[PDB]
């Protein structure tokens, strides 16, 4: 009853206060992420704005490639999110050395969630202050066709499936718009171009700054090219003009 | 066992047999001894068929986990340092002749021969196996260096044809790739269309005159080949 906040401890309520604590660190560098997943691709755009003009602008990312067929975006503390992009890395490659296959996104997801769980269990273990987004395609059964796949991952290690997410400073506001968005039609149905116009102007009604193309980076995995890329700042700029008109 | 890499100008072209076979048994008549590490380095594989499995297979993971790390292309130099370090830490427990050649922007095509011993030695053309031994008096007299992509693939074609019609170890289909800036051409001709057999060499067409008919005479006359005459 000294402390009750410092290290994890159940609170009398029953909650964990460095659970709580580390989800504010998410929204304290005021970054913002939205993910989407149309029929046949996935996407990924995120808030790319560097302040310094004499900052390099093409070494400070948050998009990571994991393995060959899942990308992923790191929303939070900065330097955790480099963190975490290397034990995935790992996880993916042991899995590849044990088993022979390519790691599904489903269980990239779940042995990452396993690992902030035990760092939210032992006293001396500092949780992850990021919320990680795996995306990628999966080998779908009984068909063989691929499959658009979204997960993220909670600094608790809440693990989920997604059609559309977002994480960051305003990420209430980026929800607000996504459901409202999908009242309308169904997501699973719109197209690659389709679907790019809602995440970048779900990006902008939370910033509500309509931003320029240099100030967002996109990656993307299609069911054509399943490799995971980031797109080129040339089809930003046709993506932005649709959402103006 | 007949593997080889040659360069050309562009990249490599890499060169190998068909055949697993346990002493004098064969296993296996369309074995694949060309390994992928990645998209444009492959190894040759000679020996063990399980000591140089597990090794191409653990040298293909720490090379694939390079390049998502660097986020560059690998150069083969990086992915022969890989086998010589397995390769000489393992040397008396294995049995492993590996033969490194890929593609590479920086120093286009390379050769590595990593023998039995451990060793590392940067080549224009490698050989390799137990078929290996009669290829060298044959690139000695029929090799000239600097050939074109489409000469180098009918020579190394013609170069396993002629080793594996002697040795009794190697045999079967002739599989060869050319690793270079555009996409891996792979190309796997069968027995029935190698560009070499001694069933159908002109010179073996005569019988060796072993079995004389019983004669009066010292003139040699040829094999008996009838109960009568
Ligand atoms: B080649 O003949 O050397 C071949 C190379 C291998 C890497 C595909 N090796 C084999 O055929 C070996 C036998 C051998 C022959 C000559 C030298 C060294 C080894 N085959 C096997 O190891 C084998 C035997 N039985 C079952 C499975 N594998």
């Amino acid at each position: 009853a000294g402390f009750d906040k410092y290290i994890t401890v159940f609170s009398p309520e029953g909650s964990l206060y460095q659970v709580e604590y580390a989800f504010k660190a998410v929204t304290y560098p005021g970054l913002l992420t939205v993910a989407i997943r149309c029929k046949d691709a996935v996407l990924v755009v995120t808030q790319h704005l560097i302040p310094d003009r004499l900052m390099r602008p093409d070494s400070v990312t948050a998009l990571y490639e994991v393995t060959p067929n899942i990308g992923c975006c790191m929303t939070g503390r900065a330097p955790d999110g480099r963190a975490l992009v290397q034990r995935a890395r790992e996880e993916a490659s042991d899995y590849q050395y044990r088993y022979g296959v390519e790691i599904p996104i489903a269980v990239l997801a779940k042995r990452m969630g396993d690992k902030a769980q035990v760092r939210t269990q032992q006293a001396g273990l500092r949780p992850m202050g990021v919320v990680s987004t795996f995306i990628g395609m999966d080998q779908s059964d009984q068909d063989g066709s691929l499959k658009p796949q979204i997960y993220t991952v909670d600094p608790a290690g809440w693990t989920g499936g997604h059609i559309a997410c977002a994480a960051g400073k305003k990420q209430v506001e980026a929800m607000a718009f996504l459901e409202k968005r999908q009242k309308s039609t169904e997501l699973d149905a719109l197209t690659q171009k389709e679907a790019a116009m809602i995440a970048l102007a779900a990006l902008q009604s939370a910033i509500g700054t309509a931003v320029k193309a240099k100030e967002v980076e996109v990656g993307r995995c299609t069911a054509a090219n399943p490799a995971f890329q980031r797109v080129p700042n040339s089809e930003v700029e046709e993506w932005l003009t649709a959402v103006a008109e | 066992t007949t593997i080889l890499a040659v360069s050309y100008n562009g990249g490599v072209v890499l060169a190998a047999d068909s055949r697993t076979s346990s002493g004098t048994y064969v296993v296996n008549r369309a074995s694949n001894k060309l390994t992928k590490l990645t998209k444009k380095i492959y190894c040759c594989r000679s020996g063990s068929a399980a000591d140089t499995q597990a090794l191409a297979e653990r040298v293909s993971n720490y090379l694939g986990s390079y390049q998502t790390d660097i986020g560059a292309g690998v150069n083969v130099a990086t992915a022969a340092n890989l086998f010589q370090k397995m390769c000489y830490m393992n040397r008396w427990n294995i049995s492993a002749g590996i033969i490194v050649a890929g593609y590479d922007p920086i120093n286009g095509g390379s050769v590595y021969s990593i023998p039995s011993g451990g060793s590392c030695v940067k080549l224009d053309y490698a050989l390799g196996g137990s078929g290996s031994i009669f290829l060298y008096s044959f690139f000695d007299a029929n090799y000239k260096p600097g050939m074109s992509k489409s000469e180098c693939v009918a020579f190394c074609q013609r170069a396993v044809a002629h080793a594996y019609s002697r040795d009794g170890s190697s045999g079967g289909l002739i599989r060869t790739i050319t690793l270079d800036a555009d996409e891996p051409e792979d190309q796997t001709i069968p027995w029935n269309r190698s560009p070499y057999c001694m069933e159908k060499d002109p010179k073996y067409v005569t019988q060796a005159t072993q079995n004389q008919p019983f004669s009066s005479s010292a003139k040699i006359t040829g094999n008996r080949m009838s109960s009568t005459g």
